[PDB]
């Protein structure tokens, strides 16, 4: 247990232990899912309350006009990394005229998250980044970690239950690809209702959508233009 | 010039077995004098002076910089300071401020601490010393002050010739001269007593 | 360069080194002070002179400004950084807006700087608490107390020192307007209060008053015998 | 115990346990080899599909440091791509400064005494990569390199990387490597990561292609992988 | 017993910020609820003796014309914020002519609420509520030292905090009025604290769209409480 | 890293300091040191810890550190951690003659000295100096004076004083036969002999084994006198005399 | 650009004109030249607008928080003495700023002149601008310290007049505050050409 | 020596109207005595209701619209919200006078409607001083354009001439007749006009064309 | 850069239907003597855009270094982008604007010809950050020169095809060669398609000097 309190400490069987913990950091935050098409990248969210009168804790939200990243973990570590996010998009904005394409910014998070996972009296950043966007070849969806390995998936869930979110995936995800909006994001939101207790769903407090397109910006819709998308679902059988 | 903006006149010279250094006593501005009490003589020890001239500002300013450097030296050693190393003291104290320079030429004059054996050199606003074994000179009346040294002065002279010469070498050539005046101060120092004494000049 | 941090959390929710400090405070000697509403009156108890020595340079009474007069507790040499600093303030206060500064001014000084001197890294507390007592303009007596978490805070009377409690417990069942009627009577009620303290014999009680309109006038050492023989007259009437 | 906790003290015997350490975290990775023919360096990277993890074509392990320079990292991975930044710096001054392309003995030197770097303070962990260097140029052939953890940096004709280590270097010292062309070797490769890893341990594996030599012109690139698919048909000829 | 300020829990969560939240509870309570005519705001002064001078304890504090705040936990600790919160408004409106917001307050307060470290101390030790009226109407925000910013309809937190937020559920709706949600308030207070209700042991707040400021002089304080 | 530390900052949990009276207990050993005035002049007691007869005493000057025109010091503790503060205190005096163009007050200079003093035990977990000493001095305003100097920033004003552990006893003498201003500067000095006749163990008090150093004020320019090793002799064969012609009562 | 300012009795009366040049052009005529700064304090404008309008605007947001610190309004010597400090810090550097400091205090009425170069001074008349030197003449020749309100109005309305109709720069429109103990309450504001048939008569 | 700044021309146009606000300029970019292009408009769509112009030296005309739209997208994401007319003309101002001891040498005027629908015309200097006005023009036709507005849009200087608010249509042709007669005096005028209309709902552009000499 | 020692002279390029063709010539000049007879000054940046340049010489050497390196930059992430010929041009422009800011400016006149997405790209540096778009574009003399005859023919016939605008630029490029003190009867043609970048050799021009016998 000695050997398990700094970053700096390597273990003897090679593992160490304070990237570990902040994996676990990840798996507290609510879950949430993220997916794309040919032409479209949806990440749909669950949203959690401290209390009956406080209100829901906000999950997605909007860096550029085609990246928009969603959240898991910390808060501290959210609005860091939210703040380095919007400054490096502005950057090209402002001296090579153009956006950002997605893969490249998302390799100077990994740069970014390295140093404080080496050197002394430093934590890592305990945060889910899910980051979806448009380059000029299509959309996107990312993960990061802790650990900084960052994945080009195509459909995953990080945070609390998502073991059940990820095995709905694959048996539909060759669907994926010539379904268009209105049931690409109602697959979606099938895979968050196994990540609940069996008595309550999504009942326009606790879930939000973001959506890049090819002629559509970034959008979040949150409980008021989320009706129109929560028609048209089946129950949950038993 | 910068040099001629309060004017002033410092000389010593070195007798048989003693040494005598004088300066005027004006104060001015480039016209009008305020006062006749400047001091421009310091003790550095016993039997042993030092004369400044030129800029008035450098010559308060100076005067208390090597009074300060002085006091660790005698007390980090035990013994007086000998005269060549306070010339070397000087000399590195006007070369730090190498190219924002003070404007006055100091004049060192003393004995011995060991023997009664003299003293005297002056040295440049930058630090170049410059050892004689006659007679230095400094301020704005420079050549009024030679053409009475190298006229006057002898080898081996007693220490009433001695005061009687640099008496007729500062009144003559002082009253030549326009920005400095007002009164001769005189300083005559052995090896057993110090002698000072003010002259009866012009005070136009 | 020192990075490196003195006082964190407690798994109960508390700070270590802020209530552990706060016994250097009550290991220090006692000094009391009371206001009335036109002479404030202050006196340092346990005064233990060496009846052979100097007595000029220990000194535990002295002021900031014309206006504000200090008293404090515990070690000697934290104390003399905390005035010294605050002489400057008070005077640069002036250097700006020229108004004397108010005593509510100077303590938010002294509790802001004893704050952040604990927010720090690598950094003792103090362990002194003062007494800041002044008449400002309007002419309003009032009186602070501060703390080695940096907290000012407005009392009508305070005791601090070894035996802090005891004297404000005597205080306690001393709530009288009566005894702030009268001058001398507020500083035989200090002089009264302090007999409650150590031993007391008239020697070591060093009492300072200020009239609202003067500088800290120190009560020679024959008031202290005639304001203590007047007390034994008033105890007297017991019977 | 109790000498192991730093990287700047020594073991009572003579050694430094922070980075025997680091050395067998890089043997828990997956195995990538190397080699090289008499005009060009081949690399090959074993990589492990989990159960979809990933659009194909995500992190691949066989990087670009220059123009005629690549890499084929294994171990740790975020610290592999810290290296490789290290090492597209590092090119870029030998350019500015002294105009022409970075030999692969210096970029070999440069990078090692930055590894060693992390091995003498207390401040700083040892990283947990190691890696390969293949290079071509008509002036010097065909170079591969060489740096485990703590900092040690030389040629080899070829080497592996990873948990089989020493059973996928019996059979590449069984291969003739001076008269082959790179081209024949493409599908040489292709088999000894076919042999090795059974899919007892896990069940969908991938196979990556790197090829630098001079059929490439000097440059590095890829193989054309879907292009030509000459190596998993040649590779699963080893039914028996 | 001395481990890092810096290092995850085994478990996962952290060491010394949830030392931090235990820090809160040795404070005063205090209650604020937010209703669609205003902000009304209260608060324990809990006096220790006779000869302390009352209002030299304070915990509503304005931090522009329009914005207040409630404070429990570290007294000094919540100074440093009081002065920032109030300077990063100033800075709002002189480049900008206009009010900043309530919510737009506490993200730059709470930028700083976890930036402790060597380079570049310790967390801080105080929960905050920050009531106000702007142009979303009224608005009530809570804080903790963790950083976790979030909106609260009515909000009770201090010494008393889960006694009173139980309490709170069964009193609270949507469409209350102002006048009903004061009293409503210290009638909560009165069960939570030990002490008999005077007109020093508390003080009130009530920010309105109307009445622009919060403004509550003592001896409104005695009307209530003949009133209730 | 981080468990090299020493923390030499963080209080006792009894509530006090914990490494200030570690360094508090050391100045008792290795050293005793004495001063009083109380008329026109003031006097230094000294002692020789080491005596041995190979050493050259070259120096012509001991613990007798002569820091200004109108002051000295004698110290104890580590010998030097003194040289460095020895050195400090004589250019804060000498500082304040550049800028004034007048000699130090002796007040103000040792305040000077315990800010760097406390400064060590305030911040960092720097060793703090195991240093005590006295001051004696001649000023415009009070005339002749001693401060006591401590490793915690402490000072104050005394007529006669004590540094070492040998000299706890000496208190208790000199609050025998101590006197309210009749200090002609024999009886100052057949004092000071029979304090340290008494306190120091070794015998007979032998006249290389202690030192005695004076300031007296001439007409401006207070003479610091340091005494010869002649007049030490007949001050003990005084002393001697007088415990012959005491004795002969009983 | 023509300013000025008197207190009296009843409070202070602060009075400018309205025009603002470039070089021979004029760009407009209607410039609020007395820049508000709170509900009881006011300031002016002189020579370089921009530097006027900058750090007077910095100059209440000192005040705002002085004010939230120590619960009391700052007085009147106090932000006439935060402004030349800020000013002085810039000496030599080419800022163009003469302005006034107004307002009630708890010592009564306040009138301070802060200049560009390090000038704080106190006093009871003053007179800022190109065309100044054409309204201390009327001002002092009709200035009372017992005037009413209606008398003090019509004072500082003609002399702004007097000063346009002979300086070239200033002209346009005559505004007229007044300071009381209360705070500022704007009297009104007069065309240049609606004068002129009043006074003509 | 290198001289950092040169005149490159331009003029620009504002008019507040009561719903309404109309932004004018033309398109010629010059520098000396010789034409590098005739379409270069000086319009720029901020946000859905603000239009600025910008005139003088071209090097800092990029400049200084560049740093405008970040912290537009700066004001957004820290406030959830977007900027009003007033709220970009007091942020500009602050910006110009961040380099006042080396100044653009750019001519600003922002219009745009106010938070009521109403029209809004701020006007600048190199420096950073501002107000609100009725109508402004700004560039090196600047002084031929000011005095003929003030008897149109002002009804200044006329006996018995009633003030009638000016409408849309109106606005048009006073536009469209002033930089004719200032294409005939003025060099630096150029060929098209483009017109930006901001209505409360939408922007509207157009073009007119004037003589090529 | 306070004073040009070796420098350039004027560069030409005009648009035409599916390409941007610029010239220049191949003389470094220090004053009037022409001590360079062999340089080039046309950068060929990687497959769509293309720089040529006049002023300083040795600051365009700087800017051949800095360029270089960005776009190896790009090609060794592989991640399928390039730079579009706009976000040079718009990289350029911060570049100069930076550098005269520091009252330390870089003496040189910039033309970017590019042609990405089926579109043709034109645009004009200049040393003191102005920068624009044109159909067609002349530095130096040229633009009081070759700019009347590039703008006569566009005005009259918007669009070009490609034989149209070489033979266009070898009129201008001879006019040039008569009129201008500091020219040099050697250039090069470089033209960018949608199949690439070419640069032609050392053309010459043929000159006509009839009018010497006229007294």
């Amino acid at each position: 247990n000695q050997y398990d309190n700094d970053v700096t400490v390597w273990s003897p069987q090679g593992r160490i232990h304070q990237i570990e913990y902040a994996m676990e950091a990840v798996k507290q935050g609510s879950a949430t899912v993220g997916l794309k098409s040919k032409t479209h990248a949806v990440l749909v969210a669950l949203k959690r309350a401290q209390s009956e009168l406080a209100a829901h804790q906000k999950k997605i939200l909007h860096v550029d006009n085609h990246i928009g990243i969603s959240i898991a973990g910390l808060t501290a570590d959210a609005r860091l990394l939210c703040n380095f996010m919007r400054q490096e998009c502005l950057d090209s904005r402002f001296v090579f005229d153009r956006p950002l394409p997605v893969s490249r910014l998302v390799s100077l998070i990994g740069s970014k998250t390295q140093i404080p996972t080496q050197r002394y009296g430093r934590r890592p950043y305990g945060v889910g980044l899910l980051i979806a966007g448009y380059d000029d070849m299509g959309p996107h969806i990312f993960q990061t970690c802790p650990s900084a390995n960052y994945f080009d998936c195509r459909a995953m869930s990080i945070g609390a239950r998502s073991q059940s979110a990820r095995t709905y995936l694959e048996r539909h995800m060759s669907e994926f690809m010539e379904c268009n909006l209105n049931e690409l994001v109602k697959h979606g939101l099938r895979a968050l209702r196994e990540t609940l207790p069996a008595e309550q769903d999504l009942t326009t407090k606790n879930v939000s959508i973001g959506i890049v397109g090819k002629d559509l910006e970034f959008t979040i819709y949150d409980d008021d233009d989320v009706s129109p998308f929560l028609e048209g679902l089946e129950e949950r059988p038993q | 010039s910068i040099m001629s903006y309060n004017g002033g006149a410092v000389m010593a010279m070195k007798g048989k077995n003693c040494v005598a250094i004088a300066a005027d006593r004006r104060f001015g501005i480039q016209a009008q004098m305020v006062t006749t009490d400047f001091q421009k003589i310091f003790p550095m020890g016993d039997r042993l002076y030092i004369g400044l001239a030129g800029l008035a500002t450098d010559v308060q300013t100076v005067a208390q910089r090597l009074k300060f450097r002085l006091n660790l030296y005698e007390l980090k050693e035990g013994r007086q300071i000998k005269p060549y190393t306070l010339m070397s003291m000087v000399a590195n104290l006007l070369y730090e401020k190498r190219f924002g320079p003070y404007y006055t030429e100091p004049v060192i004059a003393g004995l011995d601490p060991k023997t009664f054996k003299p003293f005297i050199c002056s040295l440049d606003l930058i630090g170049c010393p410059m050892v004689t074994d006659d007679f230095v000179v400094s301020g704005t009346c420079a050549e009024q002050m030679y053409g009475m040294c190298e006229s006057l002065w002898e080898p081996n002279m007693d220490p009433d010739h001695l005061f009687e010469t640099i008496s007729q070498a500062m009144l003559n050539a002082v009253d030549r001269d326009a920005v400095s005046g007002m009164g001769v101060i005189v300083h005559i120092i052995e090896k057993d007593k110090i002698t000072t004494r003010t002259l009866k000049a012009r005070m136009d | 360069s020192y990075d490196r941090a003195i006082t964190v959390f407690s798994p109960d929710g508390h700070l270590f080194q802020v209530e552990y400090a706060q016994e250097a405070v009550k290991k220090g000697s006692t000094a009391v002070g009371v206001r009335g509403r036109d002479i404030v009156v202050l006196g340092v108890e346990k005064k233990s002179v060496a009846k052979l020595q100097d007595e000029r340079t220990v000194r535990k009474i002295c002021a900031l400004d014309d206006n504000v007069c200090m008293a404090f507790a515990g070690l000697t040499a934290d104390a003399r950084i905390v005035i010294n600093r605050a002489r400057v303030e008070c005077q640069s206060h002036r250097l700006t807006v020229e108004d004397p500064v108010t005593v509510e001014y100077i303590t938010r000084y002294i509790a802001s700087l004893k704050q952040r001197y604990t927010q720090s890294n690598g950094r003792r507390p103090f362990g002194i608490s003062a007494l800041i007592v002044g008449f400002d303009f309007d002419g309003t007596p009032r009186l602070y107390q501060t703390d080695p978490s940096g907290t000012y805070h407005a009392w009508k009377a305070n005791a601090i020192g070894r035996g802090a409690k005891s004297v404000r417990e005597f205080l306690e069942k001393n709530y009288t307007d009566e005894a702030i009627e009268t001058d001398d009577l507020t500083i035989k009620l200090v002089i009264k209060a302090l007999l409650e303290v150590v031993q007391s014999g008239g020697k070591n009680i060093e009492l300072a008053v200020m009239r609202r309109d003067q500088s800290l006038k120190i009560l020679n050492p024959e008031e202290i015998e005639k304001y203590v023989a007047e007390i034994e007259k008033e105890k007297e009437e017991n019977e | 115990t109790g000498y192991d906790l730093s990287a700047s003290t020594f073991s009572p015997d003579g050694r430094v346990f922070q980075v025997e350490y680091a050395m067998k975290a890089v043997e828990n990775s997956s195995t990538a080899i190397g080699i090289r023919c008499k005009d060009g360096v081949v690399f090959g990277v074993e990589k492990l599909v989990l159960s979809k993890l990933y659009e194909e074509g995500s992190n691949k392990r066989l990087f670009n440091v220059d123009r005629h320079v690549g890499m084929a990292v294994a171990g740790l991975l975020a610290d592999a791509r810290s290296l490789a930044d290290i090492a597209r710096e590092e090119a870029s001054n030998f350019r500015s400064n002294f105009g022409y392309n970075i030999p692969l003995k210096h970029l070999a030197d440069r990078v090692a005494m930055y590894v060693h770097a992390y091995t003498l303070y207390s401040a700083v962990r040892p990283f947990g990569c190691s890696f390969m260097l293949g290079s071509y140029s008509v002036n010097d052939g065909a170079q591969l390199y060489m740096i485990d953890p703590s900092g040690v940096s030389y040629g080899y004709w070829g080497c592996a990387i990873g948990k089989a280590r020493q059973a996928a270097k019996t059979e590449i010292e069984k291969l003739q490597m001076k008269e082959m062309t790179c081209r024949d070797i493409v599908k040489e490769v292709a088999k000894i990561i076919y042999i090795v890893h059974d899919e007892v341990k896990d069940k969908a594996f991938e196979l990556e292609l790197s090829w630098v030599g001079e059929l490439t012109n000097g440059r590095h690139e890829i193989v054309p992988k879907d292009i030509r698919e000459e190596a998993e048909k040649y590779a699963k000829e080893s039914l028996k | 017993y001395d481990r890092g300020v810096n290092t995850f829990s085994p478990e996962g969560r952290l060491f010394q910020v949830e030392y931090a939240i235990e820090a809160i509870k040795l404070g005063s309570t205090a209650i604020g609820i937010q209703t669609s005519e205003g902000v009304c705001l209260a608060v324990e002064k809990r006096i220790t003796s006779p000869l302390m001078e009352p209002s030299s304890i304070e915990k509503i504090v304005e931090i522009d014309a329009h914005i207040g705040c409630a404070m429990s936990g570290l007294i000094a600790d919540a100074k440093t914020l009081i002065d920032k919160a109030r300077v990063e408004t100033q800075n709002h409106w002189f480049t900008y002519n206009e009010t900043m917001t309530v919510e737009s307050v506490t993200q730059a307060v709470s930028n700083l609420a976890l930036q402790f470290g060597e380079e570049d101390s310790r967390p801080f030790g105080v929960a905050l509520l920050f009531g106000g009226v702007d142009e979303k109407g009224p608005q009530l925000f809570h804080m903790d030292p963790s950083g976790t910013f979030v909106q609260c309809d009515a909000r009770a937190i201090g010494s008393a905090s889960e006694g009173a937020q139980s309490s709170l559920q069964e009193v609270y709706h949507k469409s209350m009025t102002l006048k009903e949600a004061i009293k409503s308030s210290l009638i909560i207070l009165k069960q939570v604290m030990e002490e008999k209700l005077n007109a020093t042991n508390i003080e009130l707040a009530t920010v309105q769209p109307g009445q622009n400021f919060h403004m509550f002089t003592k001896e409104e304080l005695e009307e209530v409480i003949k009133d209730i | 890293s981080r468990r090299y530390d020493s923390r030499t900052t963080i209080f006792s949990p009894e509530g006090r300091l914990y490494q200030v009276e570690y360094a508090m207990e050391a100045i008792g050993h290795a050293g005793t040191c004495l001063g009083i005035l109380a008329n026109d002049g003031v006097l230094l007691a000294a002692e020789r810890r080491n005596i041995h007869k190979l050493l050259d005493e070259v120096f012509f000057s001991e613990k007798i550190y002569k820091l200004n025109e109108d002051m000295a010091c004698s110290v104890a503790g580590i010998t030097s951690d003194a040289n460095v503060l020895t050195n400090e205190l004589r250019l804060i005096a000498q500082r304040y003659l550049l800028q004034y163009q007048e000699p130090i007050p002796c007040e103000q200079l040792v305040t000077a000295l315990c800010d760097i003093k406390q400064a060590y035990t305030q911040f960092g977990g720097k060793r703090p100096f195991g240093v005590s000493l006295l001051y004696i001095g001649w000023d415009k305003h009070y005339g002749f004076q001693l401060y006591q100097s401590d490793p915690s920033g402490n000072y104050g004003g005394w007529k006669a004083t004590c540094i070492g552990n040998n000299s706890a006893a000496a208190v208790s003498m000199l609050k025998q036969d101590y006197k309210e201003g009749e200090m002609t500067l024999k009886s100052a000095l057949a004092l000071a002999i029979k304090v340290l006749n008494k306190t120091m163990d070794v015998s007979k008090l032998s006249a290389e084994k202690v030192e005695i150093a004076t300031l007296t004020r001439e007409n401006g320019k207070t003479v610091i006198r340091v005494l010869k090793q002649k007049e030490v002799e007949q001050l003990i064969k005084k002393h001697e005399e007088e415990e012959a012609k005491a004795e002969r009562e009983k | 650009t023509t300013t000025l300012a008197f207190k009296f009795r009843h409070g202070v009366i602060v009075a400018a004109d309205s025009r603002a040049t470039a070089g021979a052009y004029i760009a407009s005529q209607t410039v609020k030249k007395v820049i508000e700064i709170n509900p009881y304090l006011l300031g002016t404008m002189a020579g370089g607008a921009a530097d006027c309008s900058f750090w007077e605007r910095l100059l209440a947001r000192q005040c705002r928080i002085y004010e939230l610190r120590n619960k009391e309004r700052i007085s009147v010597a106090a932000a006439s003495k935060l402004l030349a400090n800020m000013v002085y810090q810039y000496k030599g550097m080419g800022l163009s700023m003469g302005t006034m400091i107004c307002g009630w205090d708890k010592r009564g009425p306040g009138l301070y002149y802060v200049d560009s170069e390090g000038n704080r001074i106190s006093g009871a008349t003053f007179s800022v601008g190109s065309g100044s030197v054409y309204a201390y003449g009327v001002m002092d020749r009709g200035y009372s310290y017992d005037l009413e309100v209606e008398q003090a109005y019509d004072l500082a309305r003609r002399a702004i007049y007097q000063a346009t109709y002979r300086d070239a720069y200033s002209g346009g429109a005559v505004n007229l505050y007044h300071v009381r103990e209360d705070g500022w309450i704007r009297v009104s504001s007069d065309n240049v050409a609606d004068l002129h048939e009043k006074y003509s008569g | 020596r290198f001289s950092p700044y040169v005149f490159n021309g331009g003029t620009i146009l504002a008019i507040a109207g009561e719903d309404f606000a109309i932004v004018a300029s033309d398109t010629r970019l010059s520098e000396g005595f010789s034409i590098h292009t005739r379409d270069s408009p000086k319009c720029y769509k901020l946000t859905d209701k603000t239009v600025i112009g910008c005139s003088g030296f071209h090097g800092d005309c990029l400049t200084l619209t560049k740093i405008i739209e970040a912290r537009l997208k700066m004001y957004k994401h820290s406030n959830n919200k977007a900027m009003t007319t007033g709220a970009i003309a007091a942020m500009l101002s602050t910006i110009l006078y961040s380099r006042r001891f080396f100044p653009y040498y750019v001519y600003n005027i922002i219009g745009g409607l106010d938070e009521e629908g109403k029209g809004a015309v701020y006007s600048f200097d190199p420096v950073g001083s501002y107000q609100r006005d009725s109508f402004k023009a700004g560039g090196s036709a600047s002084a031929m354009l000011q005095p003929l507005l003030d008897n149109q849009v002002g009804f200044k200087n006329m006996q018995n001439v009633e003030h009638v608010p000016l409408s849309l249509d109106r606005a048009m042709r006073l536009v469209k007749d002033v930089f004719i007669s200032a294409a005939e005096r003025d060099v630096y005028t150029g060929d098209a006009l483009r017109i930006c209309i901001v209505t409360k709902e939408g922007i509207r552009e157009e073009t007119v064309s004037l003589r090529k000499d | 850069t306070q004073n040009p020692m070796v420098t350039g002279t004027s560069v030409l390029g005009v648009k035409f239907e599916g390409g941007v063709v610029i010239a220049a010539d191949m003389l470094g000049s220090y004053g009037s003597l022409a001590r360079f007879r062999n340089i080039s000054r046309i950068m060929r940046v990687n497959n769509s855009t293309m720089l040529g340049a006049s002023g300083d010489y040795a600051d365009f050497q700087y800017l051949k270094q800095v360029l270089g390196q960005m776009v190896i930059d790009e090609e060794l992430l592989g991640d399928g982008h390039s730079y579009s010929p706009r976000a040079i041009h718009s990289w350029l422009t911060r570049a100069m604007y930076s550098r005269r800011s520091k009252m330390n400016p870089l003496w040189n006149t910039m033309v970017i010809g590019g042609y990405a997405d089926g579109e043709s790209f034109l645009g004009y540096v200049d040393m003191l950050g102005v920068a624009y778009e044109a159909p067609s574009l002349a530095t130096g003399y040229g633009a009081y020169l070759a700019q009347p005859l590039l703008r006569e023919v566009l005005e009259k016939q918007p669009v070009l095809s490609q034989t149209e605008a070489r033979d266009l630029v070898e009129r201008c490029m001879r006019v040039l060669y008569y009129r201008d003190a500091r020219s040099y009867n050697r250039f090069q043609i470089a033209t960018v398609t949608e199949k690439g970048v070419e640069i032609e050799g050392p053309l010459s021009t043929e000159t006509n000097w009839d009018i010497a016998h006229m007294i």
